[PDB]
């Protein structure tokens, strides 16, 4: 039963007209698939954007029902050298369906992950076996692909997930199960998410089961936070202006509690006051550079690990250095 | 449920040796008239589809169809314990999350009894096979093993062209060509080494010499191969069992 | 929907040496050797794109006539081009006897020959040696060093060069005249920007931009493909002020889902290929670059390392 | 004399680039310089054998000395460069199109015009290994 | 003086076969009584000795033990000459820097004579043998292989259980789980394919398959083969021959241990 | 033209396993008296020589000598397809590109026809056998095998020492050192079996192993074997055919020359 499978899973599009975000390349790929002429498609894009599910739902909606036998599917799962191209990806292009009449698609998925022989073997595979078959290769980085394989195929990139389409896909989330989302819950979610729809519906199945409750109530900002133990923008401007303008001591004293009282980290307390100190209008870009420069140094220090408590304080007396110049 | 006593392991043993190495997974299913078996490869050019009936075993009970997908490589793996001579029970709940294959030999003195972990299959059986093909003919397996033997070290395509009252299996590749040339004929001293061929319409496909290979595997289990050829479909080859066959469907090339 | 149509990369490939409007010294040398005969070994190297395949299966097809399936050895990268190819089939097709006429030979096309072991490589010389009067070969690579010098000695060597604005329009504009294609000038224009010199990405991007708008247009030529991604990192790294830079990275590639790899990457590329700043200045910038570069590959990799990187390089570039 | 056939096919002897990486002619523009020796070291595919070359031979070569400073800006590109090495065998070789700028930083830093002499050379670290 | 002649250099050469593989040196001694020899693998879970009494010779002739250690695969090269049939002597001095293996056809015919390097062991024969084992059990060793080549397949650890009037093999890995349960019984018909088994106590070993299957080699040296189990010592799995015995004593699994 | 046809395709099946492997080019000729081949390997250490009369065949038919070179491993790939009863007949035109085997069973049924491309080697061949010989020998076939099959394991050199009533084969290498010593006899209770030698004057050769070895696959062709040697040139092992015969030539190691 689909009850089983965990909502990214479970709320996986099956067709093109459930895959949001992505408006200019999906009518420009169903105009494609009702004119006929489907050229080789490369989709860009980053993790969670949907680019698998768009073609997945692309072949459903082009060979049916049957899909998982009309389509070769190949993924970094699967053994994917020279020799793998050029047994079975030219057997199966050179032949044709055993199913039906029809055009063949190849998928291959995570294609970035494909050694240089194989993707100089395939690069005359596409261009020799261009009027039976076609290639989708499904990327997240452009630099592991040669050129000339990247030449070949249209490129699709994918936008991350704007405010609106993904506030519609969580309306059809809590319209599918019994559950209330606040309004401003919403906006602090939507703004944890960074347009990755795997990350949204990750947390709202786990903030579904902190609610602990039969769900005859609402899920507030206070479960999200509590929940995904991202920082409040309240405590993270607090921080941020006892470390402006409160002493040392009380500035110490300050991020020390707010990092103990809801067990926050120090690496996301660092990426919000990045994002908080982006939009202040500054003077001479020295102190922005000392910014971000030490910034940059102490979240790479803290990639490694270390004392938790000398990298508050160097994040603290980074940042004062930094205004200190702003007189 | 699963419940299906072969007399001589050694039969299934044969069967599994037919999916052996061309498949991965198998997908069998025991009902009431028997027990039904299908594999694809990969590439999905060739289907492996198996068809026992109730009257091959020695004791066959069925009163709930159930479908288990597995490994054939873990199968084959276990396949070897049969003695040949040793009896096989195939055993199954309802519900499995394993086949039981129980050996045992005459007297109570030795059981080995395997308990193989299934796999997850969306069943999806095929049902490609034509009522017509273009034209048919049977041959000795063994003759045609040699044959497909024969032309493969030429080529990785061998080609089969049927005209009237000719039957002609062709390579080309790089140390020259080659060529089998067979005409239908009855052999009353024995039949079984007879050549019969029924043409409707001339045909001319080629397929991969690697797939062949794998399918002359059945001469293990037939003294005779049918193969049907048409240029609408896959090829089929079959090989009969006493109430069954192996058959594999193979898609010629381009 | 039942079946699909040719693309026009294929449908209109070049069949014959004056529909190529490629590189005009070597298209009419080719030209005069298929009108001539006695063709030799050739390697024709460039950049994907350019007309070099097509180049040589035109010269191979004038040159033989309709003998080209009984003449003509082609072996591409898809196929195996190992030690024991070269040597059975390669000498046996060489050794091959064929009646020809007295101005032809047998041609034997290796496609993407930069992709071929050494062994294969060394064992090819003697055995275009020994037939050179009977077999030719014709190389076409992307890369001429990875072909070895031996090799390199016994043949011509075409180096094709990228297509001026000029030839890409010329050819875009004969396309459209033979499809009845509604355009616009700055359509055009944007599409060969967009190309940089690759005429199968400019004939890719045109029938994409038909087959989705109707209508070539720089609006939907730039809403259906996003601007040369290397030109926007340019213009980023060559911002004179770090709030513009710094909203630049923000919007353009941020905002739009261009990984901090990709990011990373192309901004090397553009430092290496910079000439607008001198040479110690870039050697600092690739520096940073690479030191971000590093970060990023121990998965360190987001948005606070890149505004670093362009910190310190317009700190470089602060004096 | 032969060496025609090898201008027309064969690249540089990873000697001759770092032979030519400290030498700066004065008739050239040190761009143009610059960017035909990169071009000699991506082709060449060697860059960890060029810089070991480049080693050797800095200390040997005469160039305009303050404080011998120029060697302590240098020791930590091959810092730089022994850190990118290591990497390359723990991720894939993405790094390596940094490899060519470690050996231009010795024509930017050491490139003379007094340097017209071959330094001839020779492998102690396979010994001293 | 070492000076040992086998009717047919075959039996040395299945002698031989048993040590192979599964040991590198081995450490023989000749004496009045005859020749002992004795291997350990490197991980100590496994020793193979061996007795030969001076009656498995055509010719046997002693005046001074001599002790003499060599490499098993070394041995082994030279243990093909044998032609099975061929007649075949040791030969030693009294303090010896090689072994010669003397090959000869009935005939003066053909000769093949090898003098083989020895190695320096320090002579430390085991006495592990134990006066009684919890459970003794023979069967034929062709069963017992079958035995051991099914269960192999599906892991790296056997178990041998013994209970009153059964004994059960059994293997549980990734794939799945298998046994074999085998019974006592006396055959009339042929009393070398009965199975005996005499349990002073219930025993539950586990082994470690690869050693199991090495040790199954013996088989070409005797019919049947016996089993000694015990939760005090190695199992001693012990293949006799016309004046003597080959046996392996192999350690149980402590949980991991072979 | 060629045409010659052989009664049992296992007849040029076991002919051309004689070249298998020790030799990559071998040059066919076909002429009025038979057909000859030649094949000499890499180092140049070893010719194989053949020669087939015309009464070897079923059907010869020759009007016009025809010169043909071809791999030798093409060949044998070819040559599984004789069903060894099958009869075989070699067929190509005076001006050759390629050499047509047609293998046909008794019945019209099925006919296996291969066309094998041929390769240009510039027709050169060697008549390097001597008038006569230092030594000459003869003995089974199958027992110079085992002779060779003995001493090979032993060392990559394998000398052959001649002295009136002696023949001795010699390997001494890392293990040790062996010898085979054989003796001239007449064994009427069936002659093929006597070991017959002819002295001139005592020779000593070493070859290297791997050179006899490809040479005992002969064998097969015959129940004896000739061995000519001498100080002078190459050593000749000759395996007689009914009309015709397989030669091997191999030069004696100088010191290090197989
Ligand atoms: N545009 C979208 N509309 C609706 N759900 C989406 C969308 N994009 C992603 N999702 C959800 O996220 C899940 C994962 O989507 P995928 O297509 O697998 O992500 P991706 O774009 O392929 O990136 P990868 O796989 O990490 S390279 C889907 O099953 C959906 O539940
Ligand atoms: N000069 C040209 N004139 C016309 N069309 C061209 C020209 N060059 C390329 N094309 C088009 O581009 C398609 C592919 O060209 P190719 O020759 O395969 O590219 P390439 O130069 O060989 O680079 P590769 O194959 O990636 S190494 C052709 O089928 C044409 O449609
Ligand atoms: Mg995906
Ligand atoms: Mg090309």
């Amino acid at each position: 039963s689909k009850e089983n499978l965990p909502w990214v899973e479970k709320y996986r599009p099956e067709t093109l007209d459930e895959v949001y975000g992505q408006n200019e390349v999906i009518t420009t790929v169903r105009k494609f698939v009702d004119e006929g002429k489907l050229p080789h498609l490369l989709f860009y894009g980053p993790p969670g954007t949907g680019k698998t599910s768009t073609i997945v739902a692309l072949a459903r909606e082009i060979y049916g029902k049957n899909y998982s036998n009309m389509v070769l599917e190949l993924n970094a799962s699967d053994d994917r050298g020279i020799d793998v191209v050029r047994n079975q990806i030219k057997d199966f292009a050179s032949t044709r369906q055993i199913f039906s009449k029809g055009f063949k698609l190849i998928i291959l998925d995570e294609a970035d992950a494909m050694t240089n022989a194989a993707q100089n073997a395939l690069r005359r595979v596409i261009e020799r076996y261009t009027k039976n078959t076609r290639f989708c290769v499904l990327a997240n980085y452009a630099h592991k692909l040669t050129p000339a394989l990247l030449s070949r195929c249209t490129r699709f990139r994918f936008q991350p997930l704007p405010q609106e389409a993904i506030e519609r896909r969580i309306a059809n989330v809590l319209v599918h199960e019994k559950l209330k989302l606040s309004p401003n819950a919403e906006k602090a979610l939507i703004e944890l998410s960074n347009g990755d729809m795997r990350r949204v519906l990750n947390v709202l199945q786990s903030c579904k089961a902190t609610l602990d409750n039969p769900d005859e109530d609402e899920i507030s900002d206070d479960v999200i936070y509590e929940c995904c133990g991202a920082p409040r923008p309240s405590d993270l401007k607090a921080v941020l202006k006892s470390i402006l303008e409160d002493d040392w001591g009380t500035a110490h004293y300050t991020l020390n509690k707010v990092r103990s009282a809801k067990g926050l980290a120090l690496i996301d307390l660092i990426e919000g006051i990045v994002k908080i100190l982006e939009d202040y209008e500054l003077q001479n870009e020295e102190t922005r550079v000392h910014l971000l420069t030490k910034l940059a140094d102490i979240e790479y220090s803290i990639s490694k690990g270390g004392n938790d408590q000398i990298q508050g304080s160097a994040v603290i007396g980074a940042i004062k250095a930094s205004f200190e110049n702003e007189t | 449920m699963l419940e299906a006593k072969f007399e001589e392991a050694s039969l299934f043993k044969r069967i599994i040796d037919g999916f052996k190495d061309c498949v991965q997974l198998v997908n069998f299913q025991c009902k009431e008239d028997g027990i039904i078996a299908q594999a694809v490869d990969d590439s999905r050019v060739l289907l492996v589809s198996l068809e026992i009936g109730v009257e091959a075993f020695q004791e066959y009970r069925c009163d709930h169809p159930v479908t288990l997908g597995m490994d054939l490589t873990s199968l084959s793996k276990i396949l070897r314990c049969g003695n040949n001579t040793d009896t096989l029970t195939l055993i199954a709940d309802n519900t499995p999350d394993s086949i039981i294959l129980l050996f045992e030999d005459t007297k109570k003195d030795r059981i080995a009894e395997y308990s193989l972990k299934l796999m997850d299959i969306d069943a999806d059986f095929l049902k490609i096979e034509e009522l017509q093909y273009d034209s048919t003919l049977s041959l000795p397996s063994s003759e045609f093993s040699k044959i497909v033997r024969d032309l493969s070290q030429l080529s990785d395509s061998i080609n089969i062209m049927i005209t009237k009252e000719t039957i002609k299996f062709v390579a080309d590749g790089d140390i020259g060509s080659g060529s089998v040339i067979i005409k239908p004929f009855v052999d009353m001293e024995h039949p079984e080494t007879s050549i019969k061929l029924e043409m409707d319409q001339p045909v001319d496909l080629t397929f991969g010499a690697k797939y062949l290979l794998d399918i002359i595997k059945g001469s293990s289990l037939s003294d005779r191969v049918g193969i049907r050829l048409s240029s609408e479909a896959p090829a089929l080859f079959q090989f009969d069992l006493k109430s069954g066959f192996l058959q594999f469907f193979l898609a010629p090339k381009f | 929907t039942l079946s699909l149509q040719l693309p026009w990369v294929e449908k209109y490939r070049p069949q014959v040496l004056s529909d190529i409007v490629g590189n005009k010294e070597t298209i009419d040398r080719l030209q005069q050797i298929a009108k001539d005969g006695n063709m030799p070994h050739m390697i024709i190297s460039g950049m994907p794109g350019i007309g070099k395949t097509t180049s040589v299966h035109c010269l191979a097809h004038e040159l033989l006539g309709r003998s080209y399936a009984d003449g003509v050895l082609e072996l591409n990268a898809s196929d195996d081009r190992g030690i024991d190819v070269v040597r059975n089939q390669i000498k046996h097709f060489a050794q091959k006897k064929l009646h020809l006429p007295p101005g032809k030979h047998k041609i034997v096309i290796l496609d993407e020959a930069d992709s071929m072991t050494a062994g294969a490589q060394q064992a090819l010389r003697r055995t275009m040696e020994l037939y050179s009067n009977s077999t030719r070969f014709a190389f076409a690579c992307n890369q001429s060093n990875k072909i070895i010098e031996p090799l390199q000695s016994r043949c011509a060597i075409l180096r094709y060069s990228k297509l001026s604005d000029e030839d890409v329009l010329k050819r875009l504009l004969q396309i459209i005249k033979l499809e009845d294609v509604k355009y616009t000038n700055d359509g055009l224009e944007a599409i060969i920007f967009t190309a940089e010199g690759d005429m199968r990405q400019a004939i890719n991007n045109l029938q994409s931009t038909v087959a989705g708008h109707g209508l070539v247009n720089a609006d939907n030529v730039f809403k259906i493909v996003d601007s040369p991604h290397p030109l926007i990192v340019k213009k980023m790294l060559l911002a004179s002020n770090l709030e513009d830079s710094i909203q630049i990275l923000r919007t353009d590639l941020w905002k739009k889902g261009y990984s901090s790899i990709d990011i990373v990457t192309t901004s090397f590329r553009v430092t290496k290929n910079l000439a607008q700043v001198k040479e110690s200045v870039r050697l600092e910038m690739i520096k940073e670059i690479g030191l971000t570069h590093m970060r990023i590959l121990e998965g360190v990799g987001t948005y606070l390392q890149l505004a670093s990187m362009l910190a310190k390089i317009h700190k470089l570039n602060n004096k | 004399n032969t060496w025609a056939s090898s201008n027309k096919d064969s690249p540089i002897s990873w000697f001759k680039i770092v032979n030519q990486l400290f030498r700066k002619d004065p008739h050239r523009d040190i761009k143009e310089q610059f960017y035909e020796l990169l071009n000699q070291v991506e082709l060449n595919g060697n860059s960890d054998r060029i810089l070991q070359g480049c080693f050797n031979i800095f200390p040997y070569v005469k160039y305009s000395d303050n404080g011998i400073r120029k060697p302590a800006n240098i020791s930590d590109w091959l810092f730089f460069h022994d850190l990118m090495y290591q990497s390359m065998y723990a991720h894939n070789g993405e790094l390596l199109r940094y490899s060519a700028l470690v050996p231009l930083v010795f024509f930017q830093t050491f490139g003379d015009i007094a340097n017209k002499d071959d330094i001839r050379m020779k492998n102690s670290e396979y010994e001293q290994r």
